[PDB]
């Protein structure tokens, strides 16, 4: 915040909803809770210039959980191969 | 097997609407020291059939409309939405069991105002458009209290599921703890359905034809019945015995019939509100009380320790 | 006390609908603070177990934590059964 | 990204281009502005629901409420423009040219 | 799937009744027999706009049956009453400013 | 397949947007937005957002869009112009549908497409969660938290709505 | 006389009675003679899906008892 | 407008700004902008005339479009980082959208067309708010997201604004349009230095606000909105003509006046970063502003323009307008250069 | 990246408790008391490990306890239990409160016989 009034007064006006690993009703966890927790703890207090390099591993994993781009690409690869074999008769799926 | 179930809801709804026209005429007649239909079939039982056939073989005089698509759209929307309002109703089992059934009915009913608006545009006449806008203003105004009254009741029920109202009223009808809301709810449904003393669309034009006229009429009377079925569930909850569901259906039907007859009773008894006066009945009388009773019904379960369960 | 009483009688005669609205809204704001049952609404809401009660690893110095659900340690809902 | 995001972003782009490419009616441009809100509501709701961000579930409601209040202000300006000129044509709003 | 079928049936039947209501035998063989300010009060605009703003407030009150299940009842009850009171203040403002009048 | 229901709804979503974004008569433009709103609610419904879906219907379509149509009938258009009668509207409408069809055809043929950015086309179901067995709606828990966690949000939201009433009465008094 | 209004009311009442009666009996017919299972929440759906696998005929309303133990 | 309502509406304009400045959540930032735009419109409309209605509508369309683009940036940021914290954005397309949205809100070139027109169409007091208080919230967001802004984009906006502001002001006789183009030019300096030292952005913003408030207040004091009307001041309030002269020279960046300090400091920070061409180009281009400031001094203070006979009737009455804080602001607007090292309080 | 290590199909085999949800609901309260110890050990393992692969053996003991629990009911109280869960199964919501007569018979049988 430009003027960090919240921290000066110790009052929580909107911090409670900034991240998905914060406290949630009935302890319902977000899907990427562990990934966001890891990235936040890696980058805590060292500043964003340092974190962009030193916490790239945690952030890449968290981004993978968020949008699953690498997982979908892998699934697309296996499916495409399976169609070829079905189109060539070299594979019959089990039951 | 589910399509059978849909038809066994649609067809009886349309038949009940047809014979409500007979019942309304005969009840009004006897309150007017006369008889009403009693020639077309024994006790007028064929009168709805003669009227239906007559209307559909009548010349469909539609003036060159400013919008062909909106002329067709309005009756389809009106009738389609009217039938949709019935599919979550527990009688005692709903056709579609919705977790947010109460909210679904509120959302669908709020769309019914488009048929009024579109039919105004299609009329190609600024006089009918102005009549449509006055009706829309009345309808949305009374949507405010219906939603808030409904919310206040659900604070004693605990959920938006319609069948949970049955459970809430196992020991006692909700009309006892909430008769002030039942009073304003009931009058709001009259104004919502443009029923007398709130029938200002009919009165003001005094001061559509054939099948397309018939369809708007069918949708109106389907809504009237559905509103009174909703009122019975909301405030006069019938007990449900899972091994004899038909005892629920008999008792709940009688309450809905009686509530619908009270609509005809009221129409026979009072003069019509002026337009500004039914606007003041809402904004300056019902809404202040509904807001205060909404505050009260949020506090009451908390202060009595009577918060209902979520599930 | 009297000029206010003469004020209430006027609004009761002229605007009974508004007098009732304000009266009900005041009770909705005031009564929760006076009611002796209000405290139970908090307890009942907390007694409803929405999620699994994850057991604690026993380190040998938790005499207030029951080992079995039917042991006598831990919160009791006897107060709720009577209510 | 997921396939649905392709079309939701496309809808926002389509309404943004509609908004930036005026015709004559101010109301037509106000509809495009609501279109952008509706696409934002869907994109936000999908992201929040799929990720199970529980406390963020209220955010689309707040978006809807505030943007509807914005639209009410926009409509009020349109009627005042229409009262002045008898139409809601944007071409009439060119006095401040000089 | 059931809800989709119910909706499709309801509006398909409504469509069929409407079209047949328009196209029935007639037994005749002869030839058959714009964007301005509508003269409508600003008062009717204010009703619709007033309905909208109250409707947006209602959207915020709708979660109340679920909110009453919270352990933070003190906060929840204070905020519910605050919202409804603000709704009442809105009505009081329109009322005392002659926004609910139909004369003139 | 019903496995692509979300994708199909989003295709109609875009077509409704190309409908009113081409800006025909504000009456027909309003219809295109209403259809898009309903289709948009269906998209939200299929992601598990029942309440959020019904809010679009209750508030966006039954609330805001009703007032839009009401205002249009009063202060804009009282009788629609023939749809697609103007060449500019038709050109814009056709162009958006042609673009949309190409995206749909290419993403369906390759089960992926790169329209500026690269998207997957396997179906939206692939990203769904696989472990739900709680005795409540999580969306309902989140929205109900407005009254416990969101005190600040309630205050500023309620204040803005009240000011909206005061403001619009100032604007329109003239 | 007033009771000649009753025949129209009776027809109306039977018409309103059929929807509720039909749904109740159709549910029993399609669910093995029991009430149709209600699943408003993921937990209830999870148990219903587990019942479908346990049934051995892919019918959640076909129950297995101690005879399967 | 009822005076109590006016106060509450003014307090809501401020509250919307404060919410933006204290928020750590993008949703609350967006709400602050929406609340602020809701309350500003009535003060633009308060004199009820077609020009005011056109100005408010053009303002509404610009600001509502920018706020939708901001919301889009926030949501893209949510998808690619799963959080709402107000800070650097985690997606270049989100960064561009937010930067363009804030540029539209600030009226930076090439999104500037609304500023001269809206300012012309509203009363002086409303124009004072629009060109001073309304810059606070968008600048306070740029202050926080700058680590992720595209350097070429932000510097292109800065350069275009200084050029368009300088050129646009050369052709104006209306005082409200002059201040508008002056505002566009000054926003260019504020954002040009942002990538290098945001503290100098704050310094230029604060000094800009003080000087702009002084000009508007002096225009209000005499109810002058045109160049010729201002040229009658010498025959009514000679002291005012001198205060206008000093303030205009300060706004022109002439030493030893206050308005030189922001240009001085911004040039220093840019050169420390081996940026030499851009500061030099900026400083020369700002001479266009100095030109049409000087033109006003000529017709206001340094010559005596013709008067009218009815002006004598005005001699018999005293200034009754509030002119709140004018003596303080004019001194700060002109005599602060010796205290330049005080800028470190802004760190 | 590495290879996601998975157990063998045979490492996951175990006797399954193939009774319907109404049967489990009817026995749930006694089952919670009788099989608490192996159940809590498994749930402690799952929450500490955050990995289903690390608690498979604890999950096999959960199944074994459940089977032995239902074998005891079958041996002794097969008829009161059958009447009780059959009453639960009729309800669309599987309500306890509609089956208190049958619950009392089942409860009285396990108390005497077990
Ligand atoms: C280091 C960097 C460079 C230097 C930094 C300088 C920063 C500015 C310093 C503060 C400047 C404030 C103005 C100086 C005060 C002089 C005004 C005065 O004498 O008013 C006396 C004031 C009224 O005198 P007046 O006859 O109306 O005319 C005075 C001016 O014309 C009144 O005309 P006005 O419209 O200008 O009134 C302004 C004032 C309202 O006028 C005031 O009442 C002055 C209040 C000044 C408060 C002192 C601030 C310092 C304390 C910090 C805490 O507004 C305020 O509310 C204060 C802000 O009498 C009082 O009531 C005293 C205040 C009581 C408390
Ligand atoms: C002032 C005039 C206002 C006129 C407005 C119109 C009012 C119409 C009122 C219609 C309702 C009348 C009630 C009709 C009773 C139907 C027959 C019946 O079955 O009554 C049973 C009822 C007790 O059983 P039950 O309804 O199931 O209540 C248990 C709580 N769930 O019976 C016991 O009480
Ligand atoms: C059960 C009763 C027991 C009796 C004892 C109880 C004692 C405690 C309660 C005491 C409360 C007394 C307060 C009553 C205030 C009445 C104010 C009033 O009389 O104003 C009326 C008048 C509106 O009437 P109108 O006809 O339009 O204009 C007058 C010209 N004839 O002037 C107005 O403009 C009306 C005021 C503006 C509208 C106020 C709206 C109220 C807020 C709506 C929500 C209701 C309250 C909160 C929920
Ligand atoms: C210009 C012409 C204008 C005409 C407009 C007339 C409007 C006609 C009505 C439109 C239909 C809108 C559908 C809204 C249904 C919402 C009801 C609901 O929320 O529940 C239905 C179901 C989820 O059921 P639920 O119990 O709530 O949760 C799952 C189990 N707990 O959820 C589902 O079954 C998913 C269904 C998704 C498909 C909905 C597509 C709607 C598109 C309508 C256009
Ligand atoms: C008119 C509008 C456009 C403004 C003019 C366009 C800019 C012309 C710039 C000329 C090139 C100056 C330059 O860029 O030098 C940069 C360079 C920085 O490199 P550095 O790492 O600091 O040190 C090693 C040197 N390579 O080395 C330096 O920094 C040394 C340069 C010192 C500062 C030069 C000051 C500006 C020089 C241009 C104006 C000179 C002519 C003035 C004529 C006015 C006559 C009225
Ligand atoms: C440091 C800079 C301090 C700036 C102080 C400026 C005070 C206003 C200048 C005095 C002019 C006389 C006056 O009372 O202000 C006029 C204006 C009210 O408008 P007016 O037409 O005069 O009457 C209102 C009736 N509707 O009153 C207003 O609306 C005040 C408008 C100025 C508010 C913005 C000031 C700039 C932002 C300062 C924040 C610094 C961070
Ligand atoms: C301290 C470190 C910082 C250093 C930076 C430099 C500081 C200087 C800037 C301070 C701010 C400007 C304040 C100037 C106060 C002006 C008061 C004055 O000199 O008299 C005004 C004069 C009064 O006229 P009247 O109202 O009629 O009363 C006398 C009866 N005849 O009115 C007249 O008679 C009209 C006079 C005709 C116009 C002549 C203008 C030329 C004189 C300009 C003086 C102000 C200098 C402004 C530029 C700054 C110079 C450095
Ligand atoms: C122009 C009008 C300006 C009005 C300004 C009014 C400011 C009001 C500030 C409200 C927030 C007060 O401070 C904050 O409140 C809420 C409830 O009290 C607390 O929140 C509490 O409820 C929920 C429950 O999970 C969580 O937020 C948290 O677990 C709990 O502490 C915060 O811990 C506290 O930091
Ligand atoms: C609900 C199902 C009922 C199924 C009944 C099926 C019966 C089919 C036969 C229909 C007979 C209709 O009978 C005919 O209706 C049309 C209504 O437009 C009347 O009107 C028609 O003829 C007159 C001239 O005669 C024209 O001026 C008029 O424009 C034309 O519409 C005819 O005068 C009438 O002869
Ligand atoms: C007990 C507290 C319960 C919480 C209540 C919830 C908040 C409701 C806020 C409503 C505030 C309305 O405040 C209301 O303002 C107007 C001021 O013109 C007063 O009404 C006054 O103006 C009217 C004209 O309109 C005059 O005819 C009347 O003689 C005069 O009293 C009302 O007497 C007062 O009630
Ligand atoms: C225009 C602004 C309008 C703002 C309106 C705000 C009105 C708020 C009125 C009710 C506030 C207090 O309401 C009620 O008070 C009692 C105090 O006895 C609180 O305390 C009660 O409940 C708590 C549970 O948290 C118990 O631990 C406590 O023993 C009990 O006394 C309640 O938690 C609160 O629900
Ligand atoms: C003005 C029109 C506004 C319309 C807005 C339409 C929605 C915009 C969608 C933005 C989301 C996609 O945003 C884009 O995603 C891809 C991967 O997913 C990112 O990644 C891409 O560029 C970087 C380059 O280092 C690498 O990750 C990689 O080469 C490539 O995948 C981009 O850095 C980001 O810009
Ligand atoms: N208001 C009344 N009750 N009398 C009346 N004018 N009824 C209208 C007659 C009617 C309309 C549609 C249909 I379908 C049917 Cl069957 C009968
Ligand atoms: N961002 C920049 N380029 N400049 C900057 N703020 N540098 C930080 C160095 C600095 C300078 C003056 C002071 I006083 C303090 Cl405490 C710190």
């Amino acid at each position: 915040p430009f003027f960090d009034v919240q921290k000066r007064l110790g009052v929580d006006l909107d911090r409670w909803m900034t991240i998905q690993s914060a406290e949630q009703p009935h302890k319902i966890p977000s899907r990427c809770h562990a990934f966001e927790k890891e990235w936040i703890e890696c980058a805590h207090g060292i500043g964003s210039i340092r974190a962009e390099k030193e916490c790239k591993i945690e952030f890449e994993d968290f981004r993978e959980c968020l949008l699953r781009q690498k997982t979908m690409k892998r699934l697309h690869a296996i499916r495409r191969q399976r169609e070829k074999l079905i189109k060539e008769g070299k594979y019959t799926p089990p039951p | 097997m589910f399509m059978i179930n849909i038809l066994m809801l649609i067809i009886p709804i349309l038949l009940a609407v047809a014979f409500l026209t007979l019942v309304e005429r005969k009840v009004l007649g006897y309150m007017q020291l006369r008889k009403g239909p009693n020639v077309v079939g024994p006790y007028g039982l064929l009168q709805p059939i003669a009227d239906a056939i007559k209307l559909f073989i009548k010349e469909p005089l539609r003036p060159a409309t400013s919008s062909a698509s909106m002329f067709i759209l309005a009756p389809i929307m009106a009738l389609g939405l009217a039938l949709t309002m019935w599919i979550p109703l527990p009688m005692p089992y709903p056709l579609i069991n919705m977790n947010l059934g109460v909210l679904f009915m509120l959302a669908m009913s709020s769309l019914a105002v488009y048929s009024i608006l579109w039919s105004g545009w299609a009329s190609n006449s600024k006089y009918a458009l102005i009549g449509a806008l006055r009706a829309v203003a009345q309808t949305i105004s009374y949507e405010v209290t219906l939603a808030i009254i409904l919310l206040s009741v659900l604070l004693m029920s605990g959920s938006f599921t319609l069948s949970t109202l049955i459970t809430t009223q196992e020991q006692m009808w909700l009309i006892l703890p909430a008769w002030p809301l039942a009073m304003m709810w009931f009058i709001s449904t009259l104004a919502e359905t443009n029923r007398a003393p709130f029938d200002l669309t009919e009165g003001e034009s005094e001061l559509y034809a054939a099948g397309p006229f018939a369809l708007f009429f069918m949708a109106e009377y389907a809504n009237i019945i559905m509103m009174n079925i909703f009122t019975a569930i909301l405030f006069l909850g019938t007990s449900h015995n899972p091994h004899m569901p038909e005892l629920y259906t008999i008792n709940f039907t009688i309450k809905s019939l009686l509530l619908t007859m009270s609509f005809l009773w009221i129409r026979a008894s009072y003069p019509r509100f002026r337009y500004d006066q039914l606007m003041h009945l809402l904004w300056k009388n019902f809404l202040p009380l509904t807001l205060a009773l909404c505050m009260w019904h949020v506090s009451l379960p908390i202060l009595t320790s009577g918060i209902p369960p979520q599930t | 006390a009297e000029r206010v009483a003469a004020f209430l009688k006027n609004v009761w005669a002229k605007e009974p609908v508004l007098v009732a609205s304000f009266a009900i809204a005041g009770l909705a704001v005031i009564l929760p603070t006076l009611s002796p049952y209000t405290k139970y609404s908090l307890m009942i809401n907390r007694a409803t177990p929405y999620n699994y009660p994850v057991p604690l690893r026993d380190d040998g110095n938790m005499p207030d934590v029951p080992s079995h659900p039917q042991d006598p340690q831990g919160p009791s809902l006897e107060w709720l059964k009577r209510l | 990204m997921s396939m649905v995001y392709m079309n939701i972003m496309m809808a926002f782009t389509v309404s943004l281009v509609g908004l930036l490419m005026y015709r004559s009616h101010l109301m037509s441009s106000l509809l495009c502005l609501e279109g952008m809100m509706l696409s934002l509501f869907v994109m936000a709701a999908l992201t929040i629901l799929n990720s199970h961000f529980t406390l963020a579930s209220m955010m689309p409601i707040i978006l809807l409420v505030f943007a509807a209040c914005e639209a009410a202000l926009g409509l009020s300006l349109l009627v005042m423009v229409s009262n002045t000129y008898g139409t809601d044509y944007v071409q009439n709003l060119n006095l401040l040219q000089c | 799937m059931n809800l989709m079928l119910a909706l499709l049936t309801n509006f398909t039947l409504a469509t069929l009744l409407v079209i047949i209501a328009f196209w029935l035998p007639q037994l005749n063989v002869y030839s058959e027999k714009g964007s301005a300010r509508l003269p409508f009060s600003m008062k009717f605009f204010l009703v619709a706009i007033t309905f909208l703003l109250f409707d947006l407030e209602i959207a915020l009150l709708l979660p109340l049956p679920w909110a009453s299940q919270t352990a933070n009842l003190n906060t929840m009850l204070t905020m519910a009453l605050f919202l409804i009171i603000l709704l009442a203040v809105s009505l009081a403002y329109e009322w005392t400013q002659k926004g609910l009048e139909w004369t003139e | 397949m019903m496995l692509y229901i979300v994708f199909i709804l989003s295709v109609i979503f875009v077509m409704g947007f190309v409908g009113f974004s081409s800006k025909p008569s504000p009456i027909y433009g309003g219809l295109g937005l209403i259809v898009s709103g309903g289709v948009g609610c269906g998209i939200v419904l299929n992601f598990g957002g029942s309440f959020l879906g019904l809010m679009v219907f209750l508030i966006y379509l039954g609330g805001m869009m009703v007032v839009f149509g009401y205002t249009t009938a009063m202060a804009t258009e009282q009788y629609p112009e023939i749809w697609l009668s103007n060449k500019a509207v038709l050109g814009a409408f056709v162009t958006g549908l042609l673009m949309e069809f190409f995206m749909v055809y290419y993403v369906l043929k390759d089960k992926e497409v790169e329209v500026v950015f690269e998207f997957n086309g396997l179906g939206d179901w692939v990203i769904y969660d696989t472990g739900d067995s709680g005795f409540f709606s999580e969306e309902a828990m989140g929205i109900a938290a407005l009254y416990s966690y969101g005190t600040w949000l309630v205050i500023v939201t309620g204040w803005s709505l009240l000011i909206g009433v005061v403001v619009i009465m100032e604007i329109t008094r003239g | 006389m007033w009771f000649e209004v009753l025949p129209g009311i009776a027809v109306m009442g039977v018409c309103l009675f059929i929807p509720g009666m039909a749904t109740a009996r159709i549910h029993r017919f399609s669910n093995g003679g029991k009430e149709k299972r209600v699943a408003h929440y993921p937990y209830q759906w999870y148990l219903m899906e587990r019942d479908r696998r346990v049934s051995g005929v892919n019918r959640s309303y076909v129950s297995k008892g101690l005879e399967n133990i | 407008m009822n005076p109590i309502i006016f106060i509450i509406i003014l307090l809501t304009i401020m509250l919307g700004t404060i919410i933006v400045m204290i928020s750590s959540h993008w949703l609350l930032v967006w709400i602050g902008f929406e609340m602020n735009m809701l309350a500003i419109i009535p003060i633009m409309m308060k004199n009820h005339n077609p020009r005011a209605t056109e100005a408010s509508t053009k303002y509404f369309l610009t600001q509502s479009t920018a706020s939708m683009l901001l919301m889009m940036a926030v949501i893209i940021n949510l998808m690619f980082s799963g959080q709402w914290t107000v800070m650097k954005l985690f997606n270049p397309m989100a960064s561009m959208l937010m930067t363009m949205a804030l540029a539209m809100k600030l009226g930076m070139a090439p999104f500037h067309f609304w500023v001269p027109e809206v300012t012309q169409g509203i009363p002086l007091s409303s124009g004072l708010i629009l060109l001073t208080w309304q810059k606070l919230a968008p600048m306070s967001v740029l202050y926080q997201i700058f680590p992720s802004i595209n350097l070429n984009l932000i510097l292109t906006l800065s350069v275009l604004s200084i050029l368009i502001g300088g050129w646009g002001g050369l052709n104006q006789t209306q005082l409200r349009k002059i201040m508008a183009y002056s505002s566009i030019a000054h926003m260019g300096w504020m954002t040009a230095v942002l990538p290098y030292n945001p503290t100098m952005t704050l310094l230029n913003l604060i000094i800009y606000i003080i000087m702009t408030s002084t000009m508007f207040t002096m225009f209000m004091a005499n109810s002058t909105t045109t160049t010729l009307s201002l040229s009658h001041t010498w025959n009514k309030t000679p002291i005012m003509t001198v205060l206008i002269l000093a303030t205009l020279l300060s706004m022109g960046g002439l030493p030893p006046l206050s308005g030189f300090m922001p240009k001085w400091m911004i040039i220093q920070e840019m050169t420390k970063n081996n940026s030499i061409i851009l500061p030099t180009f900026m400083a020369i281009t700002a001479l266009l502003n100095l030109y049409f400031y000087m033109r006003l001094t000529y017709s206001t203070t340094l010559t005596m323009f013709p008067s009218t006979n009815n002006m004598k009737m005005k001699w018999q009455f005293p200034l009754m307008k509030k002119m709140t804080f004018l003596p303080t602001m004019v001194v700060l607007s002109t005599m602060m250069l010796p205290l330049t090292p005080m800028l470190s309080v802004l760190e | 990246p590495g290879i996601v290590e998975l157990p063998s199909l045979e490492d996951l085999k175990v006797q399954e408790v193939k009774v319907s949800s109404s049967v489990l609901k009817a026995a749930a309260h006694h089952y919670g008391a009788q099989c608490d110890k192996p159940n809590k050990e498994f749930m402690l393992c799952r929450w500490e490990e955050k990995d289903p692969r690390r608690c498979l053996e604890e999950g096999k003991l959960v199944n074994q306890c459940a089977l032995e629990f239902f074998r005891q009911i079958k041996r002794h109280c097969a008829e009161p239990f059958t009447e009780y869960w059959t009453c639960i199964d009729y309800s669309g919501l599987q309500l306890f409160r509609r089956c208190r007569k049958q619950q009392a018979q089942f409860d009285e049988c396990v108390l005497d016989k077990l």
